[PDB]
């Protein structure tokens, strides 16, 4: 590939900053541009830079060239939940009749919430009547909460959840079986912490 | 704005598919792309104006009539196009210019069409432990034995959607994952404030959009044509 990109993934909590690092062997040169790709989304264009201009900006998005060393930077300040995703760099070439572009393979930014006060529980939530579901939620964004397939039950991965108004985010998780089960068996010691809310 | 139709579509091996792209902004410039998966962006298509018709990437053509569209077509369909394909656009610049995308189309090309299923959704109200303890009220809901993955889920709260205190699981869950062709699960939590679910005056709808077949399709099974549709499951606000 003629467009390389670094690193290949990176995690962060909201609030901080990160910067991602781009470079090409492409030539000859004529533009570089970073897309922000949501998951299952289109592309969205947020800077396109010359070999004329050394830096872009875009909000809180700051975008460096350097055609010398061919290599490009793209840094985000204040990171925020809707940070997360990949980012794209696109390299553009001169042409005999118009132009050709170079996608690289993105680098994948996850933005955690930032928990000050965790207040992990696990609740089981009334059966519609119409299986049944456990909730954990409250705990901090560290715990690792995935996809399980034993055997009748079933587990989601963890997600953020933003309560606007309240300034409020929290994680959760979904645990659900038609058969036995109950909230404390959807949810074992593992992983959940040593203080955790059970009725 | 630039705009794509349909958002999913889930059709069967030797029919004809027809992908839509619109743009107002009075473009020259069209793309269309095809992205797999983990996979980067490929130029498929593209037209520099209103009679121009190959891009980086070799089936498919494309008709650029009129300014304003740009749709792309598959004569003959095969599983070897499963793919999302984007549309995009150019702006003015230095004689490419900013590129602007639509929502794409996650296209399914499946020789058989008696695996697909319409999903189930289910409302599950807040516990009275979480609404004593945090003074909050969760909301789940559950869409499950649906195939293929086409889904959107919404929630409305009296009436309007809402995007404030709602989570929704990036990827569904297949409920026989050991299985290539499984019908699949999704979760959503909504969370709202205690008061707030306290009031019976309050409506929750959990919404799933599925896109399914069409009435044009054949159905030769026993249970209803698994047709797109909407799906849906509500709960009213509980007085303690």
């Amino acid at each position: 590939n003629q467009v390389e990109q670094s690193p290949q993934s990176l995690i962060i909590l909201e609030g901080k900053n990160c910067t991602l690092q781009c470079n090409y062997t492409v030539s000859p040169f004529s533009n570089l541009r970073w897309y922000k790709q949501d998951t299952g989304r289109g592309p969205v264009s947020l800077t396109i830079m010359t070999f004329s201009e050394n830096t872009k900006s875009n909000g809180r998005y700051t975008a460096t060239l350097d055609a010398d060393t061919k290599q490009s930077s793209l840094h985000i300040t204040a990171s925020q939940l809707s940070d997360s995703a990949s980012y794209i760099c696109v390299v553009s070439d001169r042409g005999s009749t118009l132009g050709r572009l170079y996608f690289g393979r993105g680098t994948q930014l996850t933005v955690w919430p930032d928990i000050q006060n965790p207040d992990p529980a696990v609740y089981q939530l009334r059966d519609s009547k119409s299986k049944s579901v456990c909730l954990f939620t409250d705990f901090d964004s560290q715990t690792n909460v995935s996809q399980s397939k034993d055997s009748d039950v079933y587990i989601t991965d963890k997600c953020v959840l933003d309560m606007r108004s309240m300034d409020f985010k929290s994680n959760s998780a979904v645990a659900w079986s038609n058969k036995d089960f109950a909230c404390a068996n959807a949810f074992n010691n593992s992983i959940i912490p040593e203080d955790t809310f059970f009725p | 704005d630039i705009y794509q139709t349909p958002r999913y579509l889930v059709i069967g091996t030797g029919k004809k598919i027809t992908l839509e792209c619109s743009q107002t902004m009075g473009h020259d410039k069209m793309y269309w792309y095809q992205q797999d998966p983990g996979m980067e962006l490929h130029l498929i298509h593209y037209s520099y104006g209103v009679n121009s018709t190959k891009g980086d990437l070799s089936e498919s053509t494309v008709s650029r009539i009129r300014t304003e569209h740009f749709p792309l077509t598959l004569e003959s369909a095969r599983p070897s196009h499963t793919s999302q394909y984007l549309c995009a656009s150019s702006e003015e610049g230095a004689l490419v210019g900013t590129q602007y995308f639509g929502p794409g189309t996650r296209l399914l090309v499946l020789e058989d069409l008696k695996n697909v299923f319409p999903p189930e959704v289910a409302v599950f109200e807040p516990s009275e432990a979480e609404i004593s303890h945090t003074q909050k009220a969760t909301l789940v809901c559950l869409a499950t034995g649906f195939y293929p993955d086409h889904v959107e889920l919404s929630w409305w709260v009296n009436g309007k959607e809402v995007h404030s205190g709602v989570c929704t699981d990036p990827q569904p869950l297949k409920e026989q994952p050991a299985l290539n062709d499984s019908r699949y699960a999704l979760s959503s939590r909504l969370r709202v404030s205690a008061t707030f679910w306290q009031n019976p005056r309050n409506h929750f709808r959990c919404q799933v959009q599925f896109y399914g077949l069409s009435e044009n399709d054949e159905w030769t099974q026993d249970r209803a044509k698994p047709v797109t549709q909407i799906v849906s499951a509500e709960a009213w606000g509980r007085a303690d």
